[PDB]
């Protein structure tokens, strides 16, 4: 999907955090699959 | 725990291991049937391991008890880690001997500079998990320090504990584990930028804000 994953800054202190998606197509609407603070999930893209 | 020391065997009797094939998170036993951990450590199946020192060797002392229910804070935000707290109900109560004991909830929030004990089986550097429970004495830092280290990211529900020089910190695999100060659970290992980096102390769920939620949730379950 168009757009970038947001910039993140911390990480949860779990070795293998959970992934709720593997690719953008698993995300509804304009949401992207992005590594966040704690594993991958569907989030709003940036610019 | 980076820069800590190996705990005396069973000296942290409230410390649990959350296991679903292996250790993945810590937890704090707060009553005979209830463990407090981080919401981000949520799994649909968890075995709680109490009485542990060497997570990789049965030493006799262990109780292995599955979770019967797991309740995450309703306002948990997985993207900012706000409200990073969950409760686990054991499927039967733990037996409280000298090697498995409860830790008290806070009566109030810890003052900046309060000295605490942090513990867990997370990395001691790269990786990997030590076998023996690690321990680390560290003070609560001022909100001011916490927000200079992590501008824009520290909510009212987060406290920083540690050293701004770095060298000493919780690390990957300590998530959900205790920060205990004057005998009270004040923090839950939550997140940070790397481990033991300079001006990047660990960020901890501020347990004093959740005393009522803990009691209420337990009361309802
Ligand atoms: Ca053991």
């Amino acid at each position: 999907k168009p757009g970038k994953c947001p910039v993140t800054y911390g990480q949860c202190l779990m070795l293998n955090p959970p992934n709720f998606c593997e690719m953008d197509g698993q995300c509804k609407r304009d949401l992207k699959c992005c590594m966040g603070m704690c594993g991958k999930s569907c989030v709003s893209p940036v610019k | 725990i980076v820069g800590g020391y190996t705990c005396a065997a069973n000296s942290i009797p409230y410390q649990v291991s959350l296991n679903s094939g292996s250790h993945f998170c810590g937890g704090s036993l707060i009553n005979s049937q209830w463990v407090v951990s981080a919401a981000h450590c949520y799994k649909s199946r968890i075995q709680v391991r109490l009485g542990e020192h060497n997570i990789d060797v049965l030493e006799g002392n262990e109780q292995f008890i599955n979770a019967a229910k797991i309740i995450t804070h309703p306002n948990f935000n997985g993207n900012t880690l706000d409200n990073d707290i969950m409760l686990i109900k054991l499927s039967s109560p733990a037996t409280l001997n000298s090697r498995v004991a409860t830790v008290s909830l806070p009566r109030s929030c810890a003052a900046a500079g309060t000295e605490c004990l942090i513990s867990g089986w997370g990395n001691t550097k790269g990786s990997s998990y030590p076998s023996l429970l690690q321990c680390l004495k560290a003070p609560v830092l001022s909100d001011s320090s916490c927000k200079s280290s992590y501008p824009g990211q520290i909510t009212g529900n987060m406290i920083c504990v540690g050293f701004l020089e770095g060298g000493k910190d919780s690390c990957q695999g300590d998530s959900g584990g205790p920060v205990v100060c004057n005998g009270q659970l004040q923090g839950i290992v939550s997140w940070g930028y790397g481990c033991a980096q300079k001006n990047k102390p660990g960020v901890y769920t501020k347990v004093c804000n959740y005393v009522n939620w803990i009691q209420q949730t337990i009361a309802a379950n």
